[PDB]
């Protein structure tokens, strides 16, 4: 009852949501550091201010030293992620880390050393009684009104297809794809800069994140969609820089999410997302497959694109035996699923025998995350 | 036909015990979905204490409480056959009636 | 009168039928377990559901631990058969095992240790006042309008040819063949997978059971039937996977039941079914043989194949002396015979001196089934 | 005498060996295409070169169009296999296809349509007087000093267990397993990429083939071998990329071939190799079984793993009756067996009545391969 309850921290590429297990919604949802000049600074349109905080320190990050990011969905910057977490506990939830276990979420296919560095920080730097790291798509599944199915979870740093039989993920048939939201923000900026555009100043590297999320679309037929970019009129939309300037985007809007279906666009040998759902399904028990096609659920920020349910359906319908009823499920809130699946999970008395404890971390070191978190 | 009969008999049986805890159920296919009275029924007939219920009305809260009951039963040498908390939470009749018989058989026969 | 009456439990490979002795039809007929993840599971298209029940647990059986099958007609999985029986008493008939004797049926030629394990379970695990195990074909015979004859009983785990003189099976001339419905589901899947088909996921191992039962046929002349597969047009039929996909079956449909007549197809040295009826008849009293040819009755799920009466007739007519009137009998309900033969039998006051009692089981152990059940 | 003699072509996943029937060793052994840019190409560190040949065209295969692979042991790419064969005749043996019959070998359990496409190509595209397709393990057997026995043949696309009585394969007891060398190169790359490794560029997809063949091992006791990976020191070995970079492999080395014994590792329901030898033996004549246990011969590239003879012995010794003398035979050249077994066979006057002739192919079409090649 409140003071004591694990804190669920969901670490998204664009957004972080943090709260208390047993709760219905995130108490703190925030944009995803303190930066001191490390050279006596101050613009003369500010006081002798030598700690810039939050976003007014993102846009001088290059000229400043930052004390604590997410892009492997994956964390590229570890002291600025450390900052975010310190702010989660000490300023947003107003909590003490050494009295609450934390469930941190992580990207599908998150790199080895990342899992260990977040075990590391959490234990040594925040002195956490216990912790667990769950993949985000698996908490989307547990939080739904379903028990058998396969979730396709696409966050910022990973994508996984997870077959679940009766609330239990089937680890042999889980498949990880290292292409998710950051890969798509990045590829958008390159096709936009290829059109001779200029995203030259820090804040504005984060301005492709809003075009991506605001104007991208998934095409039903990429091919007839590209010539339904050449029959223009209605496809170009404009985006306004902070600078006052204008952007115009056309074939790019649908060409961005297409790297999910065809990762050759990104220079990757990987199958796209539609084939990976199908190849996990083929790895499962012959007698649950029909259940897994009827319950394909999408979860995660990168599944929010207009057209992705239809195009996922169209594509699984082409690979699937000529009879399967294929029901792709794309609940419109596929906005807080990862956080309320973790809030459920970390509240069950079940879960306390599932954490990695302070004791165990000493015993083993950081490696133990690989053993216990699957 | 057995379904309608079993529902009436099982309900009356459950109620003849729950009344000692000052409650009753009306529709067996609804009143055990959240697992509260299911847990209450088990403590009443066994005279033992089950784990405390989880506070909340969400689906996952129900699964957790129904699982407390299901586990308690299983711990009594009972083999819940294909009987999962999901079906109970979902109000499945066949599964619910199957569960109650299992309890009637185990704790009264 | 109801509460007290033995419960007849007929244990079929595809179907179980259970009821009360003295009754006309089975009260519970059902498809032939509770499965808990034994690793915190749940698909995110289900609640945190950690008991899957029935068939949604068959199709994750491989990823789950199942608490209680039939294939020696024979039981291959003992805790999932234990589950079925618990569900028979406690959920289907809503009965208490310790107050009713049970007649369980069993395959012709059922392995020794199987007979003992079902004596074992029934007594120790369900605390049964008494029990008897009858072969299925022999209850098909007792339930018919006949008293002298020979039954050919083909279930899931065994086949026997039983000569009966005046309601009494003649144990010396009984012959057991360990090839029945499971042998034929299995051989169908191998000839179908040999055609490069894929029955890779659990539920779909049970999908050969429906092709077998839905499309198989017994050929009159296998030989002219195989070239009346090469003069195709009308022989291939299609089956639809849950997966949406298509199956096409042709020479396979009649080539499956043919393993009954020629068990060389299965890699077995055994005579087929037509020779075994003839070799039991030759072992009987010279003065009832003419009665046994006039009353050849088929019973059991594996006798349901189109063409089996005609092909059994054609074949016994070739081995039989050139004069015998041979009347093969194949009553169209050869669907509930095993259960109503047991319901008759376990209702006669005759039968109570025929059971193995709790007392006797203590006295002897599980072995006693061999003594008293023939 | 030379000009006239069939050409034996053995089509391996890693290596092809081609020669003339009646000869002791392969005349051409080579690595297993001409690629023209189909977009005016040329690196400026090469002439205007628009046909890359061999392996310098494998590593631009993705950017080039290739005119003629093996992985169903199985052929995944038909025009690049066509290239290989054209090079076999016209550049390696310096032969004319329309004057020599060819014996091509094939994987145990090779898909239907594959057998037909190689009948197809050979006749229509190379205008072959005649041809035969033999399974590779069966030519390993004929080429040995033995006449009764069972061979376990594991190539690139299939594995079969073949019981042979007096030089004659017993087709009913032959069992096919579709898991061989390609399945193991593939599973190695996934467990290596799971360790966050990167086999991202074409040539280097073929660099897992050399780790697999160079460092893999078969464990005697997988279980005590895995904790004799955790008592490391001596188990990790390193592999060097072309890129200059390093690989380190440890538990993976023995975990790769283990998918042969436990195909659950691969997500397959199949029995492993040790059970399939035992289930062919049980399907044979009661009076040759003792001969088949005393003469278990392994043949094929996937049988080359250190520890496979011992582990095959240990495992057949556990299933086999408690008395059988079990002699597993693993001749150290189990490097050219498939080719010299075919060279013997296609030189006997026996064999000319065994081919599929140009005439017959016309008569029947490509289907005839199924009739005549077993």
């Amino acid at each position: 009852d409140d003071d004591i309850a694990a804190l669920v921290v969901d670490n998204g590429s664009g957004m972080c949501k943090a709260g208390f297990a047993g709760d219905d919604a995130p108490r703190a949802v925030f944009p995803s550091i303190v930066g001191r000049p490390r050279h006596q600074g101050v613009m003369v349109g500010m006081g002798q201010k030598d700690s810039y905080v939050g976003d007014e320190a993102q846009s001088k990050r290059g000229i400043l030293t930052l004390k604590y990011p997410i892009e492997h969905g994956i964390v590229t910057n570890w002291d600025d992620m450390e900052k975010i977490w310190h702010h989660t506990f000490y300023n947003e939830l107003r909590v003490a880390p050494e009295e609450h276990p934390v469930l941190l979420t992580e990207a599908p296919l998150n790199p080895k050393a990342n899992r260990e560095k977040m075990t590391q920080i959490m234990f040594e730097t925040f002195n956490t009684p216990a912790m667990y790291v769950a993949i985000q798509a698996v908490l989307s599944l547990y939080a739904s009104g379903r028990t058998t199915g396969i979730v396709m979870d696409s966050g910022d740093g990973v994508t996984h297809t997870v077959p679940i039989y009766e609330g239990y993920a089937l680890p042999h048939a889980i498949l990880r794809l290292d292409l998710a939201g950051r890969d798509l923000t990045d590829y958008l900026m390159k096709i936009l800069t290829e059109r001779g555009y200029s995203f030259t100043t820090t804040a504005e590297r984060e301005i492709v994140r809003d075009i991506k999320e605001k104007l991208c679309y998934v095409a039903l037929d990429f091919e007839q969609e590209m010539a339904t970019a050449a029959s223009s009129s209605s496809l170009e939309k404009s985006y306004e820089l902070p600078d006052g300037q204008v952007i115009t985007i056309g074939n790019e809007r649908f060409r961005c999410p297409e790297a999910l279906f065809q990762p050759s666009f990104l220079g990757m040998e990987s199958c796209g997302i539609h084939e990976t759902t199908f190849n996990s399904i083929m790895k499962c028990d012959v007698d649950i497959r029909k259940d897994l096609y009827a319950n394909t659920v999408l979860s995660g920020g990168t599944t929010m694109y207009p057209g992705i349910a239809d195009r996922m359906q169209k594509e699984i319908t082409a690979l699937a035996p000529s009879t399967m009823k294929i029901k792709i499920i794309a609940p419109p809130e596929r906005k807080y699923s990862v956080w309320i699946g973790g809030s459920i999970l970390a509240s069950l008395s079940t879960f306390q025998q599932m954490w990695i404890s302070k004791q165990e971390y000493d015993e083993s070191g950081p490696s133990i995350v690989h053993r216990k978190c699957f | 036909a057995w379904e309608k009969q079993q529902r009436k008999t099982f309900t009356a049986w459950c109620n003849s015990h729950l009344r000692k805890a000052g409650t009753q159920i009306e529709n067996i296919e609804e009143d055990f979905r959240n697992g509260l009275k299911l847990m209450l029924l088990l403590e009443v007939i066994s005279g033992e204490r089950l784990p405390r219920p989880d506070k909340g009305k969400m689906r996952f809260h129900k699964i957790a409480n129904v699982n407390k009951a299901l586990d308690f039963i299983a711990s009594k040498g009972v083999k819940l056959v294909s009987i999962g908390a999901e079906e109970i939470v979902d109000g499945n009749l066949k599964m619910t009636l199957g569960m109650i018989w299992t309890i009637i058989l185990r704790f009264a026969i």
